[PDB]
RNA sequence: GUCUACGGCCAUACCACCCUGAACGCGCCCGAUCUCGUCUGAUCUCGGAAGCUAAGCAGGGUCGGGCCUGGUUAGUACUUGGAUGGGAGACCGCCUGGGAAUACCGGGUGCUGUAGGCUU
RNA sequence: GCCAAGCGUUCAUAGCGACGUCGCUUUUUGAUCCUUCGAUGUCGGCUCUUCCUAUCAUUGUGAAGCAGAAUUCACCAAGCG
RNA sequence: GACAGAAACCUCCCGUGGAGCAGAAGGGCAAAAGCUCGCUUGAUCUUGAUUUUCAGUACGAAUACAGACCGUGAAAGCGGG
RNA sequence: GCUGGUUCCCUCCAAAGUUUCCCUCAGGAUAGCUGGCGCUCUCCGCAGUUUUAUCCGGUAAAGCGAAUGAUUAGAGGUCUUGGGGCCGAAACGAUCUCAACCUAUUCUCAAACUUUAAAUGGGUAAGAAGCCCGGCUCGCUGGUGUGGAGCCGGGCGUGGAAUGCGAGUGCCUAGUGGGCCACUUUUGGUAAGCAGAACUGGCGCUGCGGGAUGAACCGAACGCCGGGUUAAGGCGCCCGAUGCCGACGCUCAUCAGACCCCAGAAAAGGUGUUGGUUGAUAUAGACAGCAGGAUGGUGGCCAUGGAAGUCGGAAUCCGCUAAGGAGUGUGUAACAACUCACCUGCCGAAUCAACUAGCCCUGAAAAUGGAUGGCGCUGGAGCGUCGGGCCCAUACCCGGCCG
C-alpha cells in the first residue's frame, strides 16, 4: 500500500465460493482506506486472508463501495487504534486526531506515523476507528482545542511570495 | 447484493523494455504478440489467459476497456494484417475482404465482435495488427511497480480507460 | 595456472538457438529389434498372403454388391434478415431488380 | 567430479516405500500389455533383473515390442540440445499403464455417441473442450442477517 | 445369516485379553500294516472316525494400543515472480500467486471375485 | 570499549578487573595473485624535509588509596624538544 | 535343568529382522536372496538387438531375446556365474 | 604448440570461452555455437507458453510421546542385580539408601537420520498415422478359425482445449575451445576486489539518458532528419526544469545531515527532544516547596571485654496515637545527639515509576591540503509521508529521405 493523497472510507463486503460442503458461506464486510477501489479489494484480500482462511481465487467480493460521512461540516474528534512494525518489533498504539471527515484522519494518521516513527504504509495495519466524545479524549495536542471561548493570535507571519516583487526596495514587514 | 458477471475481454500494454527478459516471459509476450513497448492487443478472459497475464504481470498493465476505448482504439490505430502486411483500415471492403466469411462486414460490426467477444473473435483479433501507443502524456507514476502499490505494472480494473485516453 | 574446470552456463542458449526439436516421427516404425520368432512368423504370412488372393476378391465383390443395394433401397431482425437478402449478390439480384423496375 | 556408477543417487529412488517391502503383488504380473500402449516406468528395487536406468524413472514411453518377461519400449530422453527416442528393455514389474490416454479414450468414445446421436435430431452440441470461463452475474441473498464485522486484532508477543 | 477350496486389494484385515458359536464344514482327535520320514509316527506320509468345541477358526466386546480418514495446528512454516523497500549487517515487511507437518480433538475397525455346501 | 565475579585491610568501578562480548588500525606477520618479466634499481647507515597522534617532557586543567615531596588516571593540545 | 559358573549342552516362550547374505557403503530379502541337505557344471557353443560413459565412438559391465546341448524339480519353471 | 606485423569502400548475417579424447593444461581432434549455397513444399505442422487429465521426486518445512544416531531433568515401581551400612550366626526377613534397570513424561538436535512433506519443476496425452465394421494369411500361440500379428475392402469431417507462428530437409563451412560480473541457491575459508558450482540476465562484441567520475548498476538498445511525448533520474546556482503565496510533522550537531550497486562504522549509553505501552495516586484535595514531632514494653532476648535502633545472624509483635520502623543513614570502646520512614500545618492541579521507539549526541584515532560533485544550505537547498506542475534519451507516436 502508499498513501496517495487524501485516502477514502471503502465498505467491502466478500464471501467464499459456494461449495458442495456448504450451500451459503457467511459474508464478511469491512472498512478500507485506501486511494481507491482496485487497492480497497486488494486490502480486503489482505486482510479476509490474515483473519480466516480465505484467498482471492476461492473467494469472490461482493460489494465494494464508497462511504460517505455523515457530518462533513462538524469538527470531530477521532481514536484511532492501530498496529505498526518498527525496525525491531511491531507495537499496537492509540492515537487521536480531529477534523472532519474519518478517512482525512485516517491519512493525517499515516503522514504523522510517517514523520515520527518513519513507519510506511505497508508496514502500518489500521484495524480501529471511532469517534470519540470531547470528554473521553486523552491527549493534551487535541483536549487544549476544546475550550469554547478558545483565542489565539498569528505571532509571525512569515512572508510568503517572495519572488513575485524579488528585487524590492523594502523591507518586509512582518507583524499585522 | 447483485455481483455483475466478472469481464470477459481485457486490453493489454508492454510496458518495460526489450532488454534482460527471462525467457518464459519473452516467450509469453511473443504469444501475446507484444514484441515491442507500447503496443497494445485484445485478450478474451479465460482460465489460460488469465494464468499467461500473472506470468507477464510485471512487464505489462492491462484492465478492462470501455466500448469508447474500443472505438477510440479501432477507429484512429485501427490496422489490418492483410496478405502478411499492414494496410490503414480506411474503408470497409478491406474489412469485408478478409472477414466477410464471418459475416462481419463493417467496422461497426468488428468493433461488435471485439466489444461482444462473441463467435469469430479469436479470427477478428488476429486480423487486427496490433496498436502502436504513443508515450503516455503526462506520465506513468512508477513503471517498475505493481498498480496497486502506486506503480502501473498489473492489473488496473478499469483505470486502463485513463491510460487509455492518455495515451492515444 | 589454475583455470576454470565445468560449466553449463551459456548452454541452454546454445541448445535453444537452433530450438529443441522433437524427435523425428513416421508413420511406419522399422521392423528390428524384436523378436525374432514373432518376425519370422509374420513373415511367412506375408509370404503366404498371396494363396488366398481369390476368396479375398469374391468376397469383396458381394460385399460391394450387398452394400449397393442395401444403399439403394435405403434411397438478428426481420428487418436486417431482409436487407442481408437483398445485399446478397446473387440471391438478392431479383429484389434489386424489381426495386429498380419500381423507381422506374 | 562424480563416480559414472549405475545406481549412483538411486538411495531413496530405488527404495521400496513405508511398510511396503516383501512379496510383490500379483496383479503387477497379470496386466497384459499390447503394443502401442503408453506406458510410465517406476523401478523397484525388490527385483534386480530388467531394472530401468535412473534416467528414465518417472518418464513415459510407448509399447514396441512384447516379450517372455519384459517388454521394448520407445521413451524421449533429453541430452545436452538435443532429443532422442531410444529403445529399452524394461521387465514388467518396473511398468505401469497410464490413465492419460484412457481420459482420452473416454472422452472421445463419448464423443462419438454424442455425434452419431443427436445428429438426426438436428441439433448443434458443442464437443469442443472451452477452458474455464469469468463467472456470470448472480444475485446473493443476505436474507435476514447483517454481514458481521471484521478487524485486525491487536498484536501479542507470543513467542 | 454363514462356511469351505482357490483367490484380488494387502492392518478399516494387526496385536492383547474376555464372551458366544444352531446345521454343514473346517479342525482338534484315534492308530502305524502298507507308501513315506524321523534320535523320537512330535513334524512329514499313510489308515481311520470313539470322542470334543478345550484350542485353532468365525462373530462380538474393550471411555484398548495400532491403522485408515477428518478437524485443529494454519493462511502458521516454507515458497514462484517484483521493487532505486527497511536495515551497518544479521535479517525483516509488503505486492503477485501457491501452501505444509507434530502435539491436541472426533469418526471407522475389512470389502470383494469364481466354484461348492449349510440354514429339512 | 561494554558487563561486573573478585583485588584494593573497609569498599565492584582511586587504581585494576576474571568468565564473556563489541570494535578500530594497517608501523607485524600471514591469506590472495589484480598492475608490473621489449626491467618501476631489494637491507641497513648517512643527509634532509614534511606530516600524524594512539601525549614522554613543556603550557592550562579535572581525579587519587593527593598532608608535603615524588608518583599514577584523564581532558584541550602536535606549538617546541 | 548334575557337575555348569558371567560364559559349554538341553527345553519352552517372546521375537518385522534389531542377524546373515566374501569385502567399502547404499539399496534389497523371512515357508527367502539367510541356515542345512540332495543332485549337478547355464562359469558351456553361436548370430544379432539394446542400456550405461557417450561424440550417442571404443572397451569394460549389464539387459531382453533367438538357436543348440544340458542341469535341476513331480511340475509350472529356473539357470548361459 | 611461442612474440610482433598482416595494405580499398559499402551492404547483409553474426559467435565462443562449453562436452569427450590426446605425455593434454600457452596446442590439437571431436560435438556444440556461425555463415553460404540450395532443394521439397505451403499460401497440415510447430512452440524456452498456459489450460484439462495423468504419473514421477524426498529438497525447504517439520519430527524425535515414530525407527537410527545423539541429548537435559526430574518423577513412580521393583527385587531384577551391585554397593554403603543396621538388627540380624543367617534369613528376596526387615530398614533406609546410593546406584544401576523398567514405565510414563520432559529440554534440545542431525549434509552423509526419518513416519509425514510442499512451492518452483520433469515426462505423457489432448484424434484422420483416429475410431467402427466385414473378410483373408500364419510354419508363432492355442481345449475352442483360441490369442496375437499382418494384410485386403468399406463407413464415418463439428480437424475434437487456449494463444501465436509458413514449415521440412541436404551439403560445404570459418572463428572459438584463457572468460568475467550481478539478484536469489550454494561449498572451502576469519575474511577478501579470494578459490569453486547451479539458474537467469548481462559485459566480452554496445553505442545512448541517469548514477558527479566507472566494462558489467537503473532505463533503454542504434540508418540520416523535423515535430510531439515519456522511461530511470531530477527541478537554489554551476545546469534544462518548482521564481508552487505546495500539505503535515521531526531535527540543532564546538564531527549535523543529505538517495540502489557505492565507496564506511558496532555493542553500550543520554533527565536532548518527540511519540507510545504498562503500572501506580489525585478534589476524603496528590508531587514540589516552607515546618513539628522518629515515641514505651525494651539498654528485648542466642551472642561481644563493650553494641543499648544505628559493626554483625535467626528474631522482629504490642498499648500511646493524626505518627514514629525491636529502625534508612551521620557520627561515638557503647551511648549521647542529629537525621530518614509515618502523619498533620500552609498553597492548590495533574503527578511518579518502569519500559519502548523516531531524530540528535557520546562511544568515534593516521599520517601532502580535501571533498553530500563544488558552492553553499538550518520558516531547509536536511529526514519521513504525500500533491499538482515542469525538464529530456539514439526509447515511443506522426512525417520526409537512403538501403
Ligand atoms: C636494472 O634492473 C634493475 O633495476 C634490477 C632488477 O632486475 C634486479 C632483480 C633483483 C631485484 C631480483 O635483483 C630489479 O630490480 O628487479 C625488478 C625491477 O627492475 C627494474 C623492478 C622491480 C619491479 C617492480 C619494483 N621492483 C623494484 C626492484 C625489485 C626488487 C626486488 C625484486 C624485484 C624487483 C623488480 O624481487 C626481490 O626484490
Ligand atoms: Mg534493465
Ligand atoms: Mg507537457
Ligand atoms: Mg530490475
Ligand atoms: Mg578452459
Ligand atoms: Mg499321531
Ligand atoms: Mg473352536
Ligand atoms: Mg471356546
Ligand atoms: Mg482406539
Ligand atoms: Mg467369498
Ligand atoms: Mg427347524
Ligand atoms: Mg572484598
Ligand atoms: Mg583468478
Ligand atoms: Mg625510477
Ligand atoms: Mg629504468
Ligand atoms: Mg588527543
Ligand atoms: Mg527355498
Ligand atoms: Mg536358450
Ligand atoms: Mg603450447
Ligand atoms: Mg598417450
Ligand atoms: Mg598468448
Ligand atoms: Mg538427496
Ligand atoms: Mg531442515
Ligand atoms: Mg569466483
Ligand atoms: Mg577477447
Ligand atoms: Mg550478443
Ligand atoms: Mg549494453
Ligand atoms: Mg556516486
Ligand atoms: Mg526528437
Ligand atoms: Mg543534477
Ligand atoms: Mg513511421
Amino acid at each position: 500500500m502508499k498513501a496517495s493523497g487524501t485516502l477514502r472510507e471503502y465498505k467491502v463486503v466478500g464471501r467464499c465460493l459456494p461449495t458442495p460442503k456448504c450451500r451459503t458461506p457467511p459474508l464478511y464486510r469491512m472498512r478500507i482506506f485506501a486511494p481507491n477501489h482496485v487497492v480497497a479489494k486488494s486490502r480486503f484480500w489482505y486482510f479476509v486472508s490474515q483473519l480466516k482462511k480465505m484467498k482471492k481465487s476461492s473467494g469472490e467480493i461482493v460489494y465494494c463501495g464508497q462511504v460517505f460521512e455523515k457530518s462533513p461540516l462538524r469538527v470531530k474528534n477521532f481514536g484511532i487504534w492501530l498496529r505498526y512494525d518498527s525496525r525491531s518489533g511491531t507495537h499496537n498504539m492509540y492515537r487521536e486526531y480531529r477534523d472532519l471527515t474519518t478517512a482525512g484522519a485516517v491519512t493525517q494518521c499515516y503522514r504523522d506515523m510517517g514523520a515520527r516513527h518513519r513507519a510506511r504504509a505497508h508496514s502500518i495495519q489500521i484495524m480501529k476507528v471511532e469517534e470519540i466524545a470531547a470528554s473521553k479524549c486523552r491527549r493534551p495536542a487535541v483536549k487544549q482545542f476544546h475550550d469554547s471561548k478558545i483565542k489565539f493570535p498569528l505571532p509571525h507571519r512569515v512572508l510568503r511570495r517572495q519572488h513575485k516583487p524579488r528585487f524590492t526596495t523594502k523591507r518586509p514587514n512582518t507583524f499585522f | 447484493f447483485y455481483v455483475p458477471a466478472e469481464p470477459k475481454l481485457a486490453f493489454v500494454i508492454r510496458i518495460r523494455g526489450i532488454n534482460g527478459v527471462s525467457p518464459k516471459v519473452r516467450k509469453v509476450l511473443q504469444l501475446l504478440r507484444l514484441r515491442q513497448i507500447f503496443n497494445g492487443t485484445f485478450v478474451k478472459l479465460n482460465k489460460a489467459s488469465i494464468n499467461m497475464l500473472r506470468i507477464v504481470e510485471p512487464y505489462i498493465a492491462w484492465g478492462y476497456p470501455n466500448l469508447k476505448s474500443v472505438n477510440e482504439l479501432i477507429y484512429k490505430r485501427g490496422y489490418g494484417k492483410i496478405n502478411k502486411k499492414r494496410i490503414a483500415l480506411t474503408d470497409n471492403t478491406l474489412i469485408a475482404r478478409s472477414l466477410g466469411k464471418y459475416n462481419i462486414i463493417c467496422m461497426e460490426d468488428l468493433i461488435h465482435e471485439i466489444y461482444t467477444v462473441g463467435k469469430h473473435f479469436k479470427e477478428a483479433n488476429n486480423f487486427l495488427w496490433p496498436f502502436k501507443l504513443s508515450s503516455p502524456r503526462g506520465g506513468m507514476k512508477k513503471k517498475t511497480t505493481h498498480f496497486v502499490e502506486g506503480g502501473d505494472a498489473g492489473n488496473r480494473e478499469d483505470q486502463i480507460n485513463r491510460l487509455i485516453r492518455r495515451m492515444n | 595456472a589454475k583455470s576454470k574446470n565445468h560449466t553449463t552456463h551459456n548452454q541452454s542458449r546454445k541448445w535453444h538457438r537452433n530450438g529443441i526439436k522433437k524427435p523425428r516421427s513416421q508413420r511406419y516404425e522399422s521392423l528390428k529389434g524384436v523378436d525374432p520368432k514373432f518376425l519370422r512368423n509374420m513373415r511367412f504370412a506375408k509370404k503366404h498372403n498371396k494363396k488366398g488372393l481369390k476368396k479375398m476378391q469374391a468376397n469383396n465383390a458381394k460385399a460391394m454388391a450387398a452394400r449397393a443395394e442395401a444403399i439403394k433401397a435405403l434411397v438478428v431482425s426481420r428487418k436486417l434478415h431482409r436487407l442481408a437478402y437483398i445485399a446478397h449478390p446473387k440471391l438478392g439480384r431479383r429484389a434489386r431488380a424489381r426495386i429498380a423496375r419500381g423507381l422506374r | 567430479t562424480n563416480t559414472k556408477g549405475k545406481r549412483r543417487g538411486t538411495r531413496y529412488m530405488f527404495s521400496r516405500p513405508f511398510r511396503k517391502h516383501g512379496v510383490v503383488p500379483l496383479a503387477t504380473y497379470m496386466r497384459i500389455y499390447k503394443k502401442g500402449d503408453i506406458v510410465d516406468i517406476k523401478g523397484m528395487g525388490t527385483v534386480q533383473k530388467g531394472m530401468p536406468h535412473k534416467c528414465y524413472h518417472g518418464k513415459t514411453g510407448r509399447v514396441y515390442n512384447v516379450t517372455q518377461h519384459a517388454v521394448g519400449i520407445v521413451v524421449n530422453k533429453q541430452v545436452k540440445g538435443k532429443i532422442l527416442a531410444k529403445r529399452i528393455n524394461v521387465r514388467i514389474e518396473h511398468i505401469k499403464h497410464s490413465k492419460s490416454r484412457d481420459s482420452f479414450l473416454k472422452r472421445v468414445k463419448e464423443n462419438d455417441q454424442k455425434k452419431k446421436e443427436a445428429k438426426e435430431k438436428g441439433t448443434w452440441v458443442q464437443l469442443k473442450r472451452q477452458p474455464a470461463p469469468p463467472r456470470e452475474a448472480h444475485f446473493v441473498r443476505t436474507n435476514g442477517k447483517e454481514p458481521e464485522l471484521l478487524e485486525p486484532i491487536p498484536y501479542e508477543f507470543m513467542a
